[PDB]
């Protein structure tokens, strides 16, 4: 909180949205970079969705309302229906940020972001495992 | 080898440019509409769903596996 002051709004808001949000910004695109785009926020709802998977509950149905939880994109308690709002933590029901809702710190998702997708581009490069 | 192709051409015509006199009301062919008909259903995928986006996702799939039938054949 303290020494990393800004941070995001909702670990699950940010979720949905970035889902949008690329899917727009794939929408944009065309070509292999629309997909390239497409697949990459298709592999990001799983977040929210083992979460409530592991809470005994829907994340399909809790997911989903946050991908309903939009107009544009962006996560606030503000227009929580015309954008993204919170996450529960317990649940993936989305909380308002300010009340039960949740803030990532800025480094926690951009250092998360990259490296699955750095670890992404790894193996795709190997094709052998050649042995004597 | 050339020839039918042709009086299959022929009445292809026939069918459709009397389906031009036949419905009036026409649409944009080679699967064009059916392009944004994803994303407005998969603008529904983001819109309304509790869950369903899945099922609205998996609809507006369907949509353009022709076009992507065509070109790719």
């Amino acid at each position: 909180v303290l020494e990393s002051k800004s941070v995001v709004p909702g670990g699950g808001a940010v979720e949905a949205a970035l889902s949008i949000y690329l899917e727009n910004y794939a929408t944009s695109m065309g070509s292999r970079e629309q997909l390239a785009i497409a697949e990459f926020a298709r592999s990001l709802l799983v977040i929210p969705n083992t979460l409530a998977v592991n809470a005994a509950q829907d994340s399909t149905d809790l997911v989903a309302k946050l991908r309903a939880f939009h107009n544009e994109a962006q996560v606030n308690p503000e227009r929580k229906n015309l954008k993204w709002i919170g996450l529960d933590l317990s649940n993936g029901k989305p909380r308002d940020n300010k009340q039960a809702g949740v803030f990532e710190p800025t480094i926690v998702k951009v250092k998360s972001l990259k490296f699955a997708t750095e670890a992404a581009i790894t193996i795709l490069r190997i094709d052998d495992l050649i042995k004597l | 080898q050339f020839m039918e192709e042709t009086e299959r051409s022929l009445h292809d015509a026939i069918m459709i440019v009397r389906r031009a006199i036949k419905n009036d009301s026409v649409v944009a062919g080679g699967g064009a509409i059916e392009m944004e008909l994803s994303k407005y259903l998969r603008d529904y995928s983001r819109t309304i769903p509790g869950k369903q986006q899945l099922l609205i996702g998996a609809y507006a799939k369907a949509l353009e596996i022709i076009p992507r039938q065509l070109c790719d054949n």
